[PDB]
């Protein structure tokens, strides 16, 4: 739930400024790399699988970003088209759709 | 003491009041006829339920009843503008492509949710599985076109007679009214009715919630003196 | 929680009888706003059958008197050079000019048609209409 | 009750059937 | 927790399937009701049987109907409806009468909430269409308010136990009608052959009115 | 003193055309995809009418043109179809684009 991703962010905040504290530096300059070399270098792990590996991201990464119910204690969805079930890619879908509607109103090499 | 006095002041204030929206300020016979609402298809499509709303045929070519559809149409928007005073969700359904991205677009605006894709099977007879035990289903729905791509009848509507969710539901002469709650007969494929029924649905649902923010913060402000 | 028996009886009868029954814990928000403002007829599920013998719908066709002015009309003269701007609320065909003149001559006390036509017809085109004939 | 109401007849509009081309001779 | 669940068949159905040829499956009817004329009625397929006791029970709780009952102990008119091939022939009786019907419908009507009733089952036995045609019939009738609300007039029951004395039972809501309710001396209804042998007393029987236990 | 609904339907421009074989109306471009053109002319249905092979660039959205009406609404009967199928669109030769 969506108090349980803050409890892990202050979670994962207090775990930083230790991890900062154990490789001694500076725990504001402590970057997301800086978190990841000291964790292997603490934690080394030759599984092949670098998913399987341990990790110490963001709760906003380890978690899936699919985050909590899509509707507040009223119980009335964020998203107006979420009763569609897939609230993203249709979303997405008419945005491009308003995008083509506006190129009519208005009027390869790097890239796969 | 709070709900006491809060449930019967907000929620039944309304109810006594035979229009506490005016909504039938938003349309006339007049408007309504301008957005040819009254044009539906050849004789040979009509659909028999929709007889009586039907005031006759101008050379194989069903005639909606401007008379009865105002009425039906009063009816629709006050209750649209009460499940939307008392915050319920509104769902607005219609698989005609042409309007989808009108529909949605309003839907958006007005607060509102809408659904104007393929409709997947049990999206309401199984929301508990498809979204979650928690999931709330909508208060009211309303279908601006209530047939599907194949002209059979939107799957929607026999679903939300299952949930017992009310229907709004603009019905064309070969649409089947009976299981939708308030039908409103009219053309449902042209565009100037389609626009006006979208701005009607909009200015009710708007005006509802600004009426229902005005009568909470009134009684917010007078029970605290 | 709730009846899924669409086929029997209404959402209102169904949600109503479940909450006498006590199935139903709480009303439904939509409850009160119907009981306060029902529709004209209850939405109760019924089987579209289909006509047969002497039954016949009670649609009726949409004529009027002008009609058969307009009919004659559009045989002897059919679709002037003037097209239907039907985005104009206010348009006035050639058609229903001539059916105007029409009834303004058979105010004037002339009944018989085919004598009335012809005088409505010298009257347009003393007015400069086009009243090109189809043949 | 009202003169703007439809009256019933049958309809003006109505073309003639295309007679085949022997109809009415012998 | 208000609610009973009552089976009334449970049948192995064999299908015949591309590789394994005979598959056992079990198909079982259940009524679910709280007694207090809210019930209803499902069928649940499963491999196991407990599988299609939970899914048949959990179905049911959702398609309850609600049988408006006379008196909170009987229905409100003499019923006669056939449903397929199975024709149910119930009959409003007064209180202390009993259950007099087809098991599957003395426990349908214990889930209901029905005290006094008698019912005949003719034609096709057939279960499920017992059950469904029981449930459309019953949910189909016409309550003593209706008939009020329907023809405008006070609904008068006259009871013999209390002599004369007419007793109203339902009233219109609306408008009381002054005509009076045409008086054919004939009345024109389908009148059922075993009744009026029956009334008669012809309708000689070994097995009619036979002692049963309590129901 | 409003008007009623029978006055307006009465009195309505397509109420006078009577019926729309072969009449002449003024129709809207109101969608383009490549050479087909989406015309209203105040009927219920739209109609769709290729691009013409000369001026075909000078038809545009809102361009303005000429219909040869053959019918509002395009249904039929099939066999054993007990309603007429229909196609939800008119049926109109582009005569050209209207000019003021
Ligand atoms: S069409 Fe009439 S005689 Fe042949
Ligand atoms: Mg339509």
């Amino acid at each position: 739930t969506e108090d349980f991703i803050k409890k892990q962010i202050e979670e994962f905040n207090i775990g930083k400024r230790h991890l900062a504290n154990m490789m001694g530096e500076d725990p504001e300059t402590f970057t997301q790399e800086d978190i990841d070399r000291a964790i292997a270098y603490l934690f080394p792990s030759g599984l092949f699988e670098k998913r399987a590996r341990p990790v110490m991201k963001h709760p906003e990464q380890i978690f899936p970003r699919q985050r909590a119910i899509q509707w507040g204690e009223d119980g009335r969805p964020f998203h107006y088209l979420f009763y569609t079930g897939k609230q993203s890619y249709y979303s997405l879908m008419h945005d491009v759709y308003g995008m083509l509607l506006n190129l009519e109103k208005h009027q390869v090499i790097g890239s796969r | 003491e709070d709900s006491t006095d809060f449930n019967d002041k907000i929620l039944n204030e309304p109810l006594k009041h035979s229009d506490f929206f005016n909504v039938k300020e938003l349309f006339s016979v007049r408007s309504l006829f301008d957005a040819r609402v009254h044009l539906g298809h050849k004789a040979g499509c009509r659909h028999r339920f929709m007889e009586p709303y039907i005031f006759g045929s101008r050379l194989d070519h069903d005639i909606i009843d401007l008379e009865q559809t105002a009425t039906h149409l009063q009816l629709a928007l006050n209750f649209t503008a009460h499940m939307a005073y008392r915050k319920g969700i509104i769902l607005f359904i219609s698989r005609n492509r042409q309007f989808s991205y009108l529909i949605e677009n309003m839907a958006r605006d007005c607060g509102e949710y809408a659904h104007t894709r393929y409709f997947r099977g049990g999206m309401l007879t199984n929301a508990r599985l498809l979204f979650g035990p928690t999931v709330r289903l909508p208060d009211l729905i309303i279908f601006l076109h209530t047939l599907n791509n194949i002209f059979e009848p939107h799957v929607a509507v026999r679903d939300a007679a299952k949930m017992n969710i009310p229907t709004v539901g603009i019905v064309d002469t070969n649409c089947n009214p009976c299981l939708i709650t308030y039908p409103v007969p009219g053309n449902d494929d042209s565009p100037l009715a389609v626009h006006l029924y979208c701005r009607l649905f909009q200015t009710a649902i708007t005006r509802a919630k600004e009426k229902r923010q005005q009568v909470e913060a009134l009684y917010r402000l007078q029970g605290q003196k | 929680a709730g009846s899924r028996l669409e086929t029997v009886g209404s959402i209102f009868s169904r949600t109503r009888d479940l909450v006498r029954a006590g199935v139903l814990k709480e009303k439904p928000l939509w409850f009160d706003v119907y009981d306060a403002f029902p529709p004209l007829r209850e939405p109760v599920f019924q089987r579209p059958r289909v006509r047969y013998g002497k039954a016949k719908a009670p649609i009726q066709d949409i004529w009027y008197h002008e009609d058969r002015i307009r009919a004659k009309f559009y045989s002897v003269y059919g679709s002037g050079q003037r097209a239907f701007d039907l985005f104009n609320p206010n348009f006035k065909s050639t058609c229903q000019r001539f059916v105007e003149k029409y009834t303004e001559l058979q105010k004037l006390g002339e009944t018989d048609e085919e004598k009335l036509f012809v005088e409505t017809g010298k009257a347009l085109l003393a007015e400069g209409v086009i009243l090109r004939r189809v043949g | 009750s009202n003169e703007d109401l439809p009256i019933s007849m049958e309809n003006p509009y109505k073309e003639p059937l295309k007679k085949c081309i022997l109809c009415g001779k012998h | 927790e208000d609610f009973d669940t009552r089976i009334l068949e449970v049948r192995n159905v064999f299908t015949m399937t591309a590789k394994e040829g005979r598959k056992k499956s079990i198909r079982v009817l259940v009524a679910v009701g709280n007694g207090k004329g809210a019930a209803g009625f499902s069928i649940g397929k499963a491999t196991d049987r407990m599988d299609a006791f939970r899914k048949a029970k959990n179905r049911a709780v959702h398609h309850l109907h609600y049988i408006e009952r006379y008196e909170d102990h009987t229905i409100f008119h003499d019923i006669s409806l056939r449903f397929k091939r199975t024709h149910i022939k119930m009959k409003k009786q007064p209180k202390g009468y009993g259950l007099r019907c087809h098991r599957a419908i003395i426990t349908i009507c214990r889930l209901i909430g029905i005290k006094d009733m008698y019912a005949k089952v003719s034609g096709s036995i057939n279960m499920l269409s017992l059950t469904q045609g029981l449930f459309r019939g019953l949910s189909r009738q016409e309550t003593h308010q209706q008939l009020a609300d329907k023809k405008g007039l006070h609904v008068v029951e006259i009871r013999e136990e209390c002599g004369p004395l007419p007793i109203v039972v339902a009233s219109p809501r609306g408008p009381l009608r002054k005509d009076p309710e045409p008086e054919d001396e004939v009345p024109d209804v389908k009148l059922d052959w075993e009744d009026v042998k029956t009334a008669q007393g012809m309708k000689r029987s070994v097995w009619s009115n036979l002692k049963r236990a309590a129901t | 003193n409003v008007e009623s609904f029978a006055s307006m339907l009465r009195h309505s421009p397509l109420t006078q055309m009577g019926p729309a074989k072969d009449k002449l109306v003024i129709g809207r471009i109101f969608h383009i995809v490549e050479n087909d053109l989406y015309i209203d002319f105040g009927g219920k249905f739209h109609c769709v009418c290729r691009r013409p092979e000369v001026d075909g660039e000078k038809y545009q959205k809102g361009t303005r043109v000429r219909l040869r009406l053959l019918d509002l609404e395009l249904t039929s009967r099939f066999l054993g179809a007990t309603t007429d199928t229909t196609v939800l669109e008119a049926n109109a030769v582009l005569l050209g684009i209207q000019e003021s």
